[PDB]
RNA sequence: ACCACGAUCAAAAGGGACAAGCAUCAAGCACGCAGCAAUGCAGCUCAAAACGCUUAGCCUAGCCACACCCCCACGGGAAACAGCAGU
């Protein structure tokens, strides 16, 4: 009975884990679509010093 | 289920595989210093029989007894692999790890 | 010295005893040689 | 090392290049430049070889790129420099620390820590586990006792014929 | 618990966690991410501690 | 501060100098046989360990070198 | 009593544990593993103190060790109070 509470109890922290990875995803796409833009802008700045 | 081996079940770090069909591994426990009353590590080395010769120095492993030792030092046969050197797969999770970074996030198999 | 140091060394060990001239014995037996004054 | 011809890290995808004269050329080449501008060709060429995102330069597979580089580089610098004991202690500094990126690479992913010795051409050695002068003395008793220890391997070996000789004779 | 085996390990996983091995072979997984020392405490008590009824006794 | 405990040591070391200076004769005769006899007990315990062994004779080809001499 | 297909008590054997000082005792020198065997591999211990020297009966409801000496006791040296009283 008590392994079976376990079990429960770690299935019930893995739910929460996942609902707390969703959340950290959105947050790490919107920082990486930034990211992209200033370092397309920093490329594109260095391509055309280049050039 | 009885056994002669003292030690039933130990958990210890694969030092040496020089051996055939035998892992060398490191045990490690918590012994309390009766002055300063603080726990420091007391490790010990066990031979542990590898049939499969699966055992890469550095993994940590779970050895059981032998029902007899069958050899001078060897008293104990890999019982599980718990931690493939560099191929930990995390337990909470079941997904391939890198030290505390996922290689595959969970959320791919939902 | 720190937490290990002290694990390491351990106990401090005290410098074993030195004997006295009776050896460590209250008295001791003994047959005159000479005799003499010292200043 | 990459051709002469190279053109430099910086100049290598902007527009138009191969159209330019054959002097524009020569002077964004390696040839025009340092030595430090064919180290970056080099780590460049590993990074595309063997990590997995050639851009991630923070990782410990770049690290690990980066001064296996810069450990080439001091070589070929001592091979030309032997009584430089700045560059000889920066040289052994740096295969100490690769070697720290290597173990740490080995415990935390091997299948990547493979492909880095692989590609680097790298022989992982475990350490030795004492640290002790090997003198004289014990140079020459450790040969000895190595010497007596296959010679009883010999003489055992003919006490087992003989034995096994004169048992047959009984039947 | 002299007797148990307790060894540590650290940063090889992306979260922590708790793992007992039993005499029967059985393998017990406690998740203990987001969890105080407390509740790490009273939590392993409840599944694998003796009672206080049993430590009366003895 | 003062140089007392520099100036102990400062005659300390003259007078071992000094003395080491007259005796130098004396000593080179002194370690010349002290470095035989630790000749002598490295090739014994070499001896022991085929002797304990079971062989009768060093191993086949083995010479003992003199791991003591200036050469 | 007799057997308990047991209980109690407790050897041999296997596993674990177990004094102090000296590291100016730092290397030990066969100290491992596999195999039915043949035989094969070259390993095993060690500064978290191996190997070694020295000191000491111990953890005292008591325990260990010894019992003239040669660790032992066929044998030998030799002729035994470290049982009590006694010299
Ligand atoms: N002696 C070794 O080969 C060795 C091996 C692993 C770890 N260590 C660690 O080194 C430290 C020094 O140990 P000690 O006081 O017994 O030795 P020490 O300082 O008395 O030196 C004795 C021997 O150990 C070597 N040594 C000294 N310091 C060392 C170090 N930091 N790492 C490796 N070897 C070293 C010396 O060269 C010498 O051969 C300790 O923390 C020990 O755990 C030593
Ligand atoms: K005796
Ligand atoms: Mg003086
Ligand atoms: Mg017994
Ligand atoms: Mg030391
Ligand atoms: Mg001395
Ligand atoms: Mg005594
Ligand atoms: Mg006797
Ligand atoms: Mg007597
Ligand atoms: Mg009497």
């Amino acid at each position: 009975e008590l392994m079976a509470w376990n079990q429960a109890e770690n299935r019930r922290l893995h739910e929460l884990r996942i609902a707390r990875l969703r959340q950290e995803e959105r947050e790490q796409e919107q920082r990486q679509a930034l990211e992209q833009a200033r370092k397309a802008e920093e490329v594109q700045a260095w391509a055309q010093r280049k050039e | 289920v009885r056994s002669s081996v003292h030690a039933r079940w130990i958990v210890g770090k694969v030092i040496g595989t020089k051996m055939q069909k035998t892992a060398k591994v490191r045990v490690t426990r918590l012994v309390l210093d009766p002055y300063l009353l603080k726990y420091f590590n007391k490790r010990k080395t066990y031979f542990a029989h590898d049939a499969l010769q699966q055992c890469t120095v550095g993994d940590i492993v779970l050895l059981r007894a032998l029902p007899v030792p069958r050899a001078k030092h060897v008293k104990h046969e890999l019982a599980e692999i718990v931690f493939k050197v560099g191929k930990v797969i995390d337990p909470v999770t079941g997904k391939p790890c890198a030290g505390t970074t996922y290689l595959e996030s969970p959320l791919s198999s939902e | 010295a720190t937490l290990n140091q002290m694990h390491r060394l351990g106990p401090p060990k005290r410098p074993p005893r030195k004997l006295g001239p009776t050896e460590g014995r209250p008295q001791l037996k003994g047959v005159v040689l000479c005799t003499f004054t010292r200043k | 090392d990459p051709p002469p011809s190279t053109l430099l890290k910086d100049y290598q995808n902007v527009p138009g290049i191969e159209k330019v004269d054959d002097v524009v050329k020569r002077l964004l080449s390696l040839e025009m430049a340092n030595k430090k501008e064919m180290l970056k060709i080099k780590q460049e060429q590993f990074m595309k070889k063997i990590v997995a995102n050639p851009e991630d330069t923070r990782s410990l597979e770049a690290r690990i790129i980066a001064l296996s580089v810069k450990i080439r580089s001091y070589e070929e610098h001592l091979e030309k420099h032997r009584k430089d004991k700045a560059h000889k202690r920066y040289l052994l500094m740096s295969i100490d620390q690769r070697k720290k990126m290597l173990k740490n690479l080995r415990n935390t992913n091997y299948d990547v820590f493979e492909k880095i010795c692989w590609g680097l051409g790298i022989e992982y050695t475990f350490p030795p586990l004492y640290y002790r002068r090997a003198h004289r003395r014990f140079v020459t008793k450790k040969a000895l006792c190595i010497r007596v220890f296959q010679e009883t391997q010999k003489l055992k070996k003919r006490r087992r014929a003989l034995k096994a000789a004169a048992a047959a004779q009984k039947q | 618990n002299p007797w148990v085996q307790i060894m540590m390990f650290k940063n090889m996983t992306p979260s922590p966690f708790l793992r007992f091995y039993l005499d029967s072979g059985e393998q017990v997984l406690v998740d203990v991410e987001t969890k105080s020392n407390k509740e790490i405490m009273e939590h392993i008590r409840k599944i694998l501690g003796k009672n206080e009824e049993t430590l009366r006794e003895e | 501060k003062n140089v007392l405990k520099i100036r102990r040591r400062k005659m300390n070391h003259h007078k071992y100098r000094k003395l080491v200076k007259k005796t130098r004769f004396l000593r080179r005769k002194v370690q010349e046989g002290r470095l035989r006899r630790k000749q002598i007990k490295f090739e014994k315990d070499l001896r022991r360990i085929w002797l304990k062994a079971g062989l009768k004779e060093a191993p086949e080809g083995w010479q003992t070198p003199k791991i003591y001499l200036r050469g």
